[PDB]
């Protein structure tokens, strides 16, 4: 197969996304979950992992490591610490809002894909960090968990299998760097969420020292669905090394801002002209598009009419795949003021620990105000890439290099606008 | 945005503070969620409670938490001065966060931040005469494709035009909840210009279970 | 008030390569002599695991 996308409703996983039906546990039973959960922990650990590893689905968070692998990293026999599984529901970054969908319209799926994913490692029990500012889902998310312990699916005897898994839900406190995993496994524990560095990895010591998983909400509400139709059928969308199903967030300056799945290589240009209604304008009306949120760089119009949104096609196109967050700017928007906000939220959100983000980013900022403003030089331009070439890879969270790399695009894709803008303000006020 | 304190007779080490019984109990549940040995991990949520208590921290609430829990007080200013969430100030009633990040900058959001400025006769970071508001600027919320978009004490307030806001404030002032919700005609996420997916009915459980199971 | 002296060997350092030689150069002009053993510092076992133990006590308070 060549040509992707247009899904069709009955692949889709991630039913009653948009909350049209019942969320709780009666509503949730009628649509496939829950369905045959014993039959998959009496087969266990070996069987689950080879058949998460078989479909080749990558971690959706945003780096695409492979799921079987990291999954199967933990699975050593114990040496006298509780294994733990730790889900990472923070999305702190912008453009990005599919796991709050997931969580908020479908918690049952995530509890079931924990209890997957704890007996595929043999976690003791599973630990959800929901974003502080969630606190209607993490609600939600408890009376989902209330409901699926009252019917004995989860805790004593698990879904009648002789398993013992718990679920439990911390609230963050409004912080974008308890994303990241290490930094998250630190905030568990009662501390400022600044990440640990690797190695040791988290499989080793984790959560407490405990061995410890931290995965996804997004790949890990599919993590039944893969064991239960197949390997092969989530391996049968996409290319190779792309498979499965993706949620993509269309938003900016478009005429219908929108999360919806679709298949995993889906044509940028006709996701945008078919899901979000298209560009406000027109096609003929884009500036850039900014395709997996402020972490991954841009794109402008030239590259975004044959380009295909999995994670090779994108990182051949000089940029990333990311959490798959489109935002759009056409042409009546200021792309250095954007990309100025953009490094404005990243010094605004920095842990501050190791000292090339802690002074970089905030040196960064000033020259973006500085260029915003017009009161700079060429020369310092290209300066402004050195500074962005001594941030990233030097840093111990990959903050550095999510704030790297809009000042690199940016700079390459536009170097004239920015060049007309210092000019224009030298020959005006000068 | 000060991260020292110094001692003031409203925020003094001597300022009265403790925990509801009600709320001792559920200290208790969230000190028994974690496991033996790492009980500062309930650091997190309990000063989290103390909040609401107040709806700000004063420096004792920080002391009160680490005498109960056997932690440094120091680690407990830590954190209620890592996180941007903790009031270590008093804010008013309905705490408004206005969220301006880029894929919110794109639909307008400084709209709604100057309605709101010219509304309530305050300015970003500063508190009504009559303590009933407090307006200040945040970063991404999560819920982008819904922008621009306000958050009011816990409740999400999406989709909104200046038109809305102010009715919503005018809402706010009356005494009654709105309804957490986007002011637009779509319900969470879906396509204004009609459901793009998602049209076909539920299959069902036992529907592609591979054999062998 | 300055620093007045009467001491020519006042600012007498000399430099070797290795303790024997210093020790010949000593005897050889008539001049007793102290000599202190070099103090190598000893090596540790450095590990940054160690500062997030599961049952002991060198876990960090905060980093
Ligand atoms: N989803 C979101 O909200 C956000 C996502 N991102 C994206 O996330 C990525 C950055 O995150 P990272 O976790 O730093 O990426 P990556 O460098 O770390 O690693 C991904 C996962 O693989 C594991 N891993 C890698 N090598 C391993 C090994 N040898 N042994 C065991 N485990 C190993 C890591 O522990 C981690 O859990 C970027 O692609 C960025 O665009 C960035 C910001 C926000
Ligand atoms: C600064 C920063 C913030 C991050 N925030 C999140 C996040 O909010 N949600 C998430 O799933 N991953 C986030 N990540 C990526 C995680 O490091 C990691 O990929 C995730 O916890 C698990 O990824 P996986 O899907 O491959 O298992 C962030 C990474 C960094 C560097
Ligand atoms: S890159 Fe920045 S946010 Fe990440 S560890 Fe270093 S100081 Fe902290
Ligand atoms: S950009 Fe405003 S909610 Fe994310």
């Amino acid at each position: 197969k060549t040509s992707f996308g247009s899904l069709k409703d009955e692949d889709r996983i991630f039913t009653n996304l948009y909350g049209r039906h019942d969320w709780r546990l009666k509503g949730a039973q009628s649509r496939g979950d829950w369905y045959k959960t014993k039959e998959i922990l009496l087969k266990g650990p070996d069987w689950i992992l080879g058949e998460v590893k078989t479909s080749g689905l990558r971690g959706r968070g945003g780096a695409g490591f492979p799921t079987g692998l990291k999954w199967s990293f933990m699975n050593k026999p114990s040496d006298g610490r509780p294994k733990y599984l730790v889900v990472n529901a923070d999305e702190g970054e912008p453009g990005t809002c599919k796991d709050r969908e997931i969580i908020r319209h479908d918690p049952h799926k995530l509890v079931e894909g924990c209890l997957v994913g704890g007996r595929a490692m043999g976690a003791r029990a599973a630990y959800i960090y929901i974003r502080g500012e969630f606190y209607n889902e993490a609600s939600n998310l408890q009376v989902a968990i209330r409901e699926a312990y009252e019917a004995g699916l989860i805790g004593k005897n698990a879904c009648g299998s002789g398993y013992d898994f718990d679920v439990f839900v911390v609230r963050g406190a409004g912080a974008y760097i308890c994303g990241e995993e290490t930094a998250l496994i630190e905030s568990i524990e009662g501390k400022q969420g600044k990440p640990r560095l690797k190695p040791p990895f988290p499989a080793d010591v984790g959560v407490f020292g405990c061995p410890t998983t931290v995965a996804n909400v997004e790949t890990v509400a599919v993590s039944p669905t893969i064991c239960r139709r197949g390997g092969a059928w989530f391996a049968s969308f996409g290319r190779e090394r792309n498979s499965g199903t993706k949620l993509f967030n269309i938003s900016g300056h478009v005429n219908n801002p929108c999360t919806v799945e679709e298949e995993m290589s889906v044509p940028l240009k006709e996701l945008i002209e078919k899901h979000a209604g298209g560009v406000t304008g027109g096609w003929d009306n884009l500036l850039a598009v900014i395709p997996g949120g402020s972490s991954t760089p841009l794109i402008p119009k030239s590259v975004c009419e044959t380009v295909l949104m999995d994670f090779d096609a994108l990182i051949q196109a000089q940029t990333g795949l990311g959490t798959a967050a489109v935002i759009v700017m056409d042409r009546s928007t200021d792309i250095v003021k954007a990309i100025a906000r953009l490094i404005e939220f990243y010094k605004h959100e920095s842990c501050g620990q190791c000292t090339p983000c802690r002074e970089g980013v905030d040196w960064m900022n000033k020259v973006m105000a500085r260029f915003v403003r017009g009161d700079a030089r060429p020369a310092e331009i290209d300066s402004l890439w050195e500074i962005s070439k001594q941030i990233e890879g030097h840093t111990i969270c990959a903050l550095g290099d999510g704030a790297a790399w809009p000042v690199q695009g940016l700079i390459r894709h536009f170097r004239p606008e920015l060049e007309e803008r210092m000019q224009r303000f030298a020959q005006q006020h000068q | 945005a000060l991260f020292v304190h110094r001692d003031t007779p409203k925020n003094n080490p001597e300022t009265p503070f403790d925990f509801t019984p009600e709320n001792y109990k559920r200290i208790e549940a969230i000190v028994k969620n974690y496991p033996e040995g790492h009980k500062a991990a309930a650091v997190l949520p309990v000063l989290d409670l103390a909040q609401r208590q107040n709806g700000w921290l004063p420096i004792s609430a920080m002391n009160k938490v680490a005498e109960i829990l056997q932690v440094p007080p120091m680690r407990v200013y830590e954190v209620a001065t890592f996180y941007t969430m903790y009031n270590r100030k008093p804010v008013g009633k309905y705490h408004i966060q206005v969220c301006t990040t880029t894929p919110c900058m794109l639909r307008n959001s400084d709209s709604i931040l100057e309605a709101i400025q010219k509304k309530l006769g305050i300015k970003v970071g500063e508190t009504t005469p009559d303590k009933l508001f407090t307006l200040i600027e945040v970063e991404c919320l999560g819920a982008c494709v819904n922008a621009p978009m306000v958050q009011i004490n816990d409740n999400y307030y999406e989709d909104l035009t200046p038109k809305d806001i102010e009715e919503i404030i005018d809402e706010l002032k009356a005494g009654k909840i709105p309804k957490p919700g986007p002011r637009s005609g779509r319900f969470s996420c879906e396509p204004a210009g009609g459901l793009t997916s998602l049209t076909e009915p539920p299959k069902g459980p036992g529907f592609g279970v591979q054999a062998g199971l | 008030g300055w620093a007045s002296t009467a001491d020519p060997l006042s600012n007498l350092v000399l430099t070797f390569s290795t303790k024997e030689d210093a020790i010949a150069f000593a005897e050889k002009n008539g001049w007793s002599y102290d000599v202190e053993e070099r103090k190598v510092p000893k090596p540790k076992s450095k590990s940054y695991g160690a500062n997030f133990s599961w049952n002991k006590r060198t876990r960090v308070s905060t980093k």
